[PDB]
DNA sequence: TTACTGTGGGAAAGA
DNA sequence: AATCTTTCCCACAGT
DNA sequence: TTACTGTGGGAAAGA
DNA sequence: AATCTTTCCCACAGT
C-alpha cells in the first residue's frame, strides 16, 4: 500500500507510545500510520515480505536483520553524516551487514536482575546462593527466582557464564563453523538451570507473563528482565531494584546484548516516507521520550536523549550487565542458533533429555558447519571438518586484461 | 578375486595421491530441435582427463603387453536415450575433446537429461559410464521479459558462464571467448568458462573491485573472471542486441542463450568485438531514429549460456579390478550429529553405493548405507590417531576418503580434525 | 525387639546431645602391699556421671513405674580379679564417688592391671562393665634416667595429696571449689604440671617449655577442670621434715615434695586445715629449711578412662559395654574407593561409623581397629543443600540396637576447583 | 667426636675434594685436622649418629632437611656478626632460619636444569610434549632424546609441580602441614606423563643418577636434567653442551624445587668455635668458595662478593631463571615424610606396579599425619579432611590465678 | 543457376 | 483476457 | 602403759 | 662393681 505507514513492533515494547509518534506525523504530513504488534512476527515478516507483503518497517532487535538482508526483504538505509552523527558508531555497527547499513538502531537492551528491595534488601551476588534464599522465602511463603524459562534469551547469560558463546569473534568475521553450545562452561550453566527446576525452585512452565505477575504481585523476590519490564513495576505496588546479574562459578553472567533496529522491507513503496518517519520523528528527544514514556527502551542510539538518561541507576545497570555481555551476531546463522538453544532448554528442563544430549544436539542443529565435543578417555575432543569452501569474499582480485583499439 | 583396501595400501595412496580424475564441462541449459532439425549443443561439451594415474595406469597396462592403442583411453559420449547413437571422441594425443555434434529431438520428451560419457581403455576393458550435471531443455531463448521466479533460466552473480559469437559470413561459424597465455581471444575449438561478477553503479575500475550479490540485469556494470587463469576484462555493461543494434534502454534479467553487446564503462561508444581469433574494441554508430539504439555488428553480438562442472576423481588403491570404477560417488557436504549414542559423520551427495565405507586417514569406519545421496558413518575414537610415537594429546587432521570394496579409493577434498580441549 | 537407628532418630540426637558419660579417674601407678598390710590406693579412684542423660533416663524409667530407687544407677569397682571383692560405691545424691580402700595384695603378682566398674540401675538392669586406663604396680617409691613410666612430664596430669598422721583427717587432696583452693578430704584435683623458664614472670598468660619436670624446676599448676592456676612455685624435694633448695633429681612417682612460692620470704604452699594457706620455712645447712608435715605433699601423675553412649532407639536389653573408643583418624587412598581406618579400642562387628545422619559400610578388622566406605559427597546435597558448598559432619559409631557412641572427631568435604 | 679435629659430611655428588683443599689451608694455619667424607645416604644416616651423640662436627645438605635436625636437637645454633651476616644474600639466610634461630650457614643456590647436547641438538624443545617427536628423530640416528635420574624425585618433581603439584601451601606466614598437593589434577597430569614415556620406551624406569650422567657425556643421549655440580664432568668429556630453561609442561613451566646448600654444625659438637671458624673465615670466603666451585660447581653462590664474579656465566644464569620459575623448598620437619612418599609413587607408577592415581592417593596421606584425600566425584572434585587431634601444642596457656592467703 | 545444412528471426499455434 | 511459452516455418550463409 | 591399723622410713636382701 | 629394685620390718599417729 502507498501513502500510509504500516508499522510491525513486538508487544513488549512501548507501541501505544510509536502510536502517539505516528498520530504526530499523520497532523504534520498528513500521511496515516498503523502501529500493530502480531504474535511471532519474527518468525511472520520473512514470510509476508518474500511473497512482497507485510509491512513498510519491521522493529525488532539487530539479530534477526542480517538474514533478512540475505533474503532481500530489506532496503538498504542511506543516512546523511549529520544524521550519523546524532547515533552511537556502535548502534551502527550493529545494523551494519556486508558493508551495508539496513536498519535504523534505536535502542540498547540488555537482562538485568530485577529485585524487591522489601522481600530481599540486598541481593545475591552468586547463583550458587539462591536455593539458600529460596528455603528462607518459601517459610514466608514466598519464591526467591522467577523468569521465562520459554525463551533462550532469559537462560543465556547463564550458559555463556562459564564459557558457552553462540559464534567465535575470528579476525574481523564471526567463524560460522565455531560454536561453543554444547562446551564444559555450556552445559555447567544448563546443568545449574535444571537442578534449580529438579530441586523445586523454579518451574519448568513458566513464561513471561506467569514470572512478570509474580513479581509485580510480590509473590517472588527476583525477576531477570529487560527495560521494557520496567514500566508495569512501576504501577505495581513494589519497591524494586535493577541490579548486576549473578555471578556463576565466580565469573559474571553475559547476557546477549540487543539493539532495537527498524528496517525499511524492500517492497515497501513509502521508502521515504518511512526514512522522513524514523529520522525526523522517531530518532528525536521528543519522539523517543514517547516510546519510553510508555515501556522503557534502555539506553538509546540518539546521542542526545542518552545523555538525559544515562543518570537513571536502572539504565546504569542496564549498562553494566551489557559490558559484562556481548553484542548478538546480526548474521544469517543467528536464527537457526535461536531455534536449538530454545529446543534444548525447553527438553533439558521437562526432563525429555539430558543436559549433555540437549546441547550436543542443540550444538550441530545452530550452524550445519559446526563441530561436535565429545567425552574420551583422555578427555575433550572437538570433531570438525573443512573442505567445502563456499562464500566469495566482498572484494575480488584479478589483473585486467586490455582491449586493443 | 577382490581385495578389500588395506592400511598399509591406503597409507602409500595419501602420500601419492596417482588419482585419475575425468572432466565433464558443459552448459547448463540445451535449446530443443524441432522436425528433421539439429540443433547442436553450444558451447560444445568438453572431456578432460586430469591427473597422474592415467599415466601410471598407461606403464602398468603397457608392462602386461598392451600397445599404446591398447593402453589409450577411449571414450563416446550422447544423451540419456538409447534412440540417438553415442558419438566417439578422439583423446589420442590431447588431454581433452569436445562434442560438437550433439543434439536433443522433438521426440525426446524429457525436461532435463545427463550427458552420458562412456569410457574404457583401447584393448576394450570397461573405465565406466560419467554422467554431467542436470541440463534443462528450452524450446528457445525468452524473447519477452524476463523474472526471478524462472531462476532455472537466469544468471546469477559470481556463477560461471560461457561466450559465445556467430558468425554466419565468417569461415569459423562460431567462436568462443577464451584465455590462453594470459590473454583473451576468439578460439574456434577452446571455450572458458568466467565468473560473471555483479558491482555498483559507482565501482570505479581496478584490479581490486567490491562484488554485489543477485541476478544480472542489462544495463549493469559486470566484471567477467577467468574460472582458469583469474584474468578479468576492464568493467563492462551488460545490454542486450536486437538483430544487429546494441540497446541501452534496457533493465530486464539476463537469460540463457539471449544475443548480448557488452559496452566497455566509461568509453567511447565501445564495445566487446572479436577480428577472426582476435578479440578488439569496436566503434558503435547511433541511430538518427533512436537514441537508445546504437548500430554493433555480428562480431560484437556474443551469446550467453551459464555453464556446469562434472568431477570424477577415482584411484585403483590394491591394483586392477575387473567390475567398473562408476558409479564414482561425489561428496557435496558433510554435517556431524550429537542427537545418538555416538558420535555421527552424515555424507550428502551422489552415487552412494552400499560397498564403501568412509576412511577417516588409514581408519576405516563402520559406514551405513541410506540412499545414493546420503550415507552415514561411526567417527573413529581419537585412540586411532594414537597408536604409536604419535601418542601425545595434541590435535589430528586427517582426510575423508570413500573405499569400495575392491580398493577403488573415491579420493574427496575434505579433511576432518580432532582438537583436544582443556 | 531391637530397632536398627534411623536418620531421624539421629538427627534429633546430633541436635540435643543428651548423651550419659562415665569417667573413671585414678593415678598411673599403684604401691603394693605385703603381708597382711592393706595400702590404699592414694589418690581414691573416683567414679563420675557425666551429661544430661543420666537425668533423661531417670525421668524415663520413673515413667515406666520405678521408685528413686529403682531410678538411681548403681556402681562397685574391684581390680581384674576372681578372689578381690568388689566394693559398692554410693552414688546417692551426688554425680561421684571415690573408692577410699582399695589394694593390691602381694598374692596378685600382676604387673600392672585396670579398675573394673561394674553399673546397673537399683531395678537390677545392667549398665556394663567399665574399665579405667592401665595401672602400673610399684613396690615403693624410687628415692633416685631407665624408667620414664616412674618420671612426670610437662603438660601431664597430676595429683597432690597431703599426709596428715597428727590430725583427724589422715589424708588431705589439693581440689578446687567455687574458684578457689582447698585442701578437700572427700575431693581430688588433676592438674597439669607445666615447667616454665625460670625468667617467666607472674601473670595469666605463660610460655610452658617441654621436658621432664626435676626438683628446683618452676612448675605452674593449672586445674584440668576450672581452668585454674597457682601462682609461680618451685617444686622442691622433702626429707623427713625439710625443704632441699639444693636438689636437681628428676620427681619421680609418690614423691615427698614442697612448693615454694616464687618471688616471696621463704612462703610454701601449706594448710590449715581443708584451707591452704602459706608457711614461713625457718631456715637451719643453708641449702635446707625447716618445713611442716601441712608443707609436705605427695605427687602423683594421674590418668582419666571416658565412655559416652546415648540409646538412640529408646531403652535397650544389652548392656551399652564395651563402649568403643575412637583414638585416631586416617584415610586411605591405595584402594578403589576411599577408606576411613578408625583406630582406638572396644570395637565389635555391631559397629557402624556414621557421617552425619549417613550410615557407613564399616568393616571390622579387630577390636583396636575398623573401617568403612567414606560416603559420596552426594549423600550431603539430598535437599535443598544440593549447591556445591564445603560440608562438616560429626563422626558417630553406632550399634545394632541404635546405642549412639560419641566421638569428638568431625569429616570435612570439601571443593575445589 | 673427637676434640682438636674436625669431620665434615657432604654429598658424593658434591666438590668434596675442592673443600678438602679449603681443610688442607685450616690445618697448615691453625694446626687443626680436617676430614672430608661423603658416605652414602648421609640425609638418613646423620639423623641417628647425632641422636646417640656422634656423627660429624659440620653437615652439609640442602636447607629443606635442617628444619628436622634442629627439631630432633641434632643441630647447634648459629649466631653470625652483622658484618658477616651481611655478606651473604638475605634470602639464603631466610631458608637457614627455624622457629626464629639460625640453624647452618648458607652456602649456594641449587636448581634443575635442562642440559642439552648441542652437536646433536642446537634448538631444545621448548615444552615436553615434542620430546616423543624428538625422540623418534634420534633414534633412526642410534641416540634417545631424554636421559634423567628416575631413582630420586628431585628430578621428576618439576613435571609433578608444573601443571599444579605442591609440597605444602604456605597460608598466611607459615606452611599448612595439613594442606599438601601431591593427588590434585595437576600432579597426576605430570605423573602420568612421565609414565607415558615410560610405557612407550621413551625413558626407561631402572634409570639413576649415574647411568643418565654417562649416557649424556657418552654422547648417547641428546639432553639430562641435572644441577650445577654435574657441569664438571660434562666438561672433561668436552660435550658441546648448554644449560637452559626446562621445557614446559601443559604451557606452563616446570616448576623445581630449589635447594639451599647449607652447612650445620652438630649439637654434640665439642669443636663449635673451630667449626665457625673454618665455615666463616675459610670456607665463605671468594678463595674458600672458588675452591669447591673449581672441583664440582655449586650454583649461585650465597657470598655476594663470589655470586657477583659468578653472575656473568650463562649455566648459572639459566639456574637463576629455572629456580625463578620454581620455589624455595620448606625446611619444616614434615619434608622428609613428604619425599619418602613421593619417592615410592614416583617408583611404583614407573614400575608398573601401582597406577598413577593409586600411587598419588597412597603419596598423599603419607605425606603428612593428618593430610587430605582428593575424590573425583559426578560434582567435581572434593577434598576428604578430618578435624582430628593434631599434635599442635599450645605454647601459652591462659588461666585466672588464684591468691594464697598470707595466714 | 541449384543443391547442400545449421542457424537466428519471426509468425502462429498452445498454455 | 493478456502475456508468456512452445511449435512450426523460412531466409540466410559459403564451395 | 598397751592394744587397735595404715603409713613413710629404713635396712637387708636380690637384680 | 655400682646402682637400682624388691621384700621385709617397725616406729609413729590418737582413742
Ligand atoms: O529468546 C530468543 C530470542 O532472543 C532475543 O529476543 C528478545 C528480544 O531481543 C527482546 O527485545 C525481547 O523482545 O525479548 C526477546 C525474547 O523474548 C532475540 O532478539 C531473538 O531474535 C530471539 O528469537
Ligand atoms: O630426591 C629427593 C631428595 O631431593 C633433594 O636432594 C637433592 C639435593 O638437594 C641436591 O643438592 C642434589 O644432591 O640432589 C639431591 C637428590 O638426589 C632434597 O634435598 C632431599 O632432601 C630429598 O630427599
Amino acid at each position: 500500500e502507498e501513502g500510509k505507514l504500516v508499522i510491525w513492533i513486538n508487544g513488549d515494547k512501548g507501541y501505544n507510545g510509536l502510536a502517539e509518534v505516528g498520530k504526530k506525523f499523520e497532523k504534520d504530513t498528513g500521511i496515516k500510520v498503523t502501529v500493530e504488534h502480531p504474535d511471532k512476527l519474527e518468525e511472520k515478516f520473512p514470510q509476508v515480505a518474500a511473497t512482497g507483503d507485510g509491512p513498510d518497517i519491521i522493529f525488532w532487535a539487530h539479530d534477526r536483520f542480517g538474514g533478512y538482508a540475505q533474503s532481500g526483504l530489506l532496503a538498504e538505509i542511506t543516512p546523511d553524516k549529520a544524521f550519523q552523527d546524532k547515533l552511537y558508531p556502535f548502534t551502527w555497527d550493529a545494523v551494519r551487514y556486508n558493508g551495508k547499513l539496513i536498519a535504523y538502531p534505536i535502542a540498547v537492551e540488555a537482562l538485568s536482575l530485577i529485585y524487591n528491595k522489601d522481600l530481599l534488601p540486598n541481593p545475591p551476588k552468586t547463583w550458587e546462593e539462591i536455593p539458600a534464599l529460596d528455603k528462607e522465602l518459601k517459610a514466608k511463603g514466598k519464591s526467591a527466582l522467577m523468569f521465562n524459562l520459554q525463551e533462550p534469551y532469559f537462560t543465556w547469560p547463564l550458559i555463556a557464564a562459564d564459557g558457552g558463546y553462540a559464534f567465535k569473534y575470528e579476525n574481523g568475521k564471526y567463524d560460522i563453523k565455531d560454536v561453543g553450545v554444547d562446551n564444559a562452561g555450556a552445559k555447567a550453566g544448563l546443568t545449574f538451570l535444571v537442578d534449580l527446576i529438579k530441586n523445586k525452585h523454579m518451574n519448568a512452565d513458566t513464561d513471561y507473563s506467569i514470572a512478570e505477575a509474580a513479581f509485580n504481585k510480590g509473590e517472588t523476590a527476583m525477576t531477570i528482565n529487560g527495560p521494557w519490564a520496567w514500566s508495569n513495576i512501576d504501577t505495581s505496588k513494589v519497591n524494586y531494584g535493577v541490579t548486576v546479574l549473578p555471578t556463576f562459578k565466580g565469573q559474571p553472567s553475559k547476557p546477549f546484548v540487543g539493539v532495537l533496529s527498524a528496517g525499511i522491507n524492500a517492497a515497501s513503496p513509502n521508502k521515504e516516507l518511512a526514512k522522513e518517519f524514523l529520522e525526523n520523528y522517531l530518532l528525536t528527544d521528543e519522539g523517543l521520550e514517547a516510546v519510553n514514556k510508555d515501556k522503557p527502551l534502555g539506553a538509546v542510539a540518539l546521542k542526545s536523549y542518552e545523555e538525559e538518561l544515562a543518570k537513571d541507576p536502572r539504565i546504569a545497570a542496564t549498562m553494566e550487565n551489557a559490558q559484562k555481555g556481548e553484542i548478538m551476531p546480526n548474521i544469517p546463522q543467528m536464527s537457526a542458533f535461536w531455534y536449538a538453544v530454545r529446543t534444548a532448554v525447553i527438553n533439558a528442563a521437562s526432563g525429555r533429555q539430558t543436559v549433555d544430549e540437549a546441547l550436543k544436539d542443540a550444538q550441530t542443529n545452530a550452524a550445519a558447519g559446526a563441530g561436535l565435543r565429545v567425552n574420551t578417555s583422555e578427555g575433550v575432543v572437538l570433531l570438525s571438518y573443512s573442505g567445502q569452501k563456499t562464500e566469495g569474499p566482498q572484494r575480488i582480485s584479478a589483473k585486467i586484461s586490455q582491449i586493443p583499439p | 578375486p577382490p581385495k578389500r583396501l588395506t592400511r598399509e595400501a591406503m597409507r602409500n595412496y595419501l602420500k601419492e595421491r596417482g588419482d585419475q580424475t575425468v572432466l565433464i564441462l558443459h552448459a547448463k541449459v540445451a535449446q530443443k530441435s524441432y522436425g528433421n532439425e539439429k540443433r547442436f549443443f553450444c558451447p560444445p561439451p568438453c572431456v578432460y582427463l586430469m591427473g597422474s594415474g592415467w599415466k601410471k595406469k598407461k606403464e602398468q597396462m603397457e608392462r602386461d603387453g598392451c600397445s599404446e592403442q591398447e593402453s589409450q583411453p577411449c571414450a563416446f559420449i550422447g544423451i540419456g536415450n538409447s534412440d540417438q547413437e553415442m558419438q566417439q571422441l578422439n583423446l589420442e594425443g590431447k588431454n581433452y575433446c569436445t562434442a560438437k555434434t550433439l543434439y536433443i529431438s522433438d521426440s525426446d520428451k524429457r525436461k532435463h537429461f545427463m550427458l552420458s560419457v562412456k569410457m574404457f581403455y583401447g584393448n576394450s576393458d570397461d573405465i565406466g559410464v560419467f554422467l554431467s550435471k542436470r541440463i534443462k531443455v528450452i524450446s528457445k531463448p525468452s524473447k519477452k521479459k524476463q523474472s526471478l521466479k524462472n531462476a532455472d533460466l537466469c544468471i546469477a552473480s559470481g556463477t560461471k558462464v560461457a561466450l559465445f559469437n556467430r558468425l554466419r559470413s565468417q569461415t569459423v561459424s562460431t567462436r568462443y571467448l577464451h584465455v590462453e597465455g594470459g590473454n583473451f581471444h576468439a578460439s574456434s575449438q577452446q571455450w572458458g568458462a568466467f565468473y560473471i561478477h555483479l558491482l555498483d553503479d559507482d565501482e570505479s575500475e581496478g584490479e581490486e573491485f567490491t562484488v554485489r550479490d543477485g541476478y544480472i540485469h542489462y544495463g549493469q556494470t559486470v566484471k567477467l573472471v577467468c574460472s582458469v587463469t583469474g584474468m578479468a576484462l576492464p568493467r563492462l555493461i551488460i545490454r542486450k542486441v536486437d538483430k544487429q543494434t546494441a540497446l541501452l534502454d534496457a533493465d530486464d534479467p539476463v537469460s540463457q542463450l539471449h544475443k548480448c553487446a557488452f559496452y566497455l564503462k566509461d568509453t567511447e561508444r565501445m564495445y566487446l568485438c572479436l577480428s577472426q581469433e582476435r578479440i578488439i574494441q569496436f566503434q558503435a554508430t547511433p541511430c538518427p531514429k533512436e537514441q537508445n539504439k546504437e548500430m554493433i555488428n555480428d562480431g560484437a553480438s556474443w551469446t550467453i549460456i551459464s555453464t556446469d562442472k562434472a568431477e570424477y576423481t577415482f584411484y585403483e588403491g590394491m591394483g586392477p579390478v575387473l567390475a567398473p570404477v562408476t558409479p564414482v560417488p561425489v561428496v557435496e557436504s558433510l554435517q556431524l550429529n550429537g542427537g545418538g549414542d555416538v558420535a555421527m559423520l552424515e555424507l550428502t551427495g551422489q552415487n552412494f553405493t552400499p560397498n564403501l565405507r568412509v576412511w577417516f586417514g588409514d581408519v576405516e569406519a563402520e559406514t551405513m548405507y541410506r540412499c545414493g545421496e546420503s550415507m552415514l558413518c561411526v567417527v573413529p575414537d581419537i585412540s586411532a590417531f594414537r597408536e604409536g610415537w604419535r601418542w601425545v594429546r595434541q590435535p589430528v587432521q586427517v582426510p575423508v576418503t570413500l573405499v569400495r570394496n575392491d580398493g577403488v579409493i573415491y579420493s574427496t577434498s575434505l579433511t576432518f580434525t580432532y582438537t583436544p580441549e582443556p
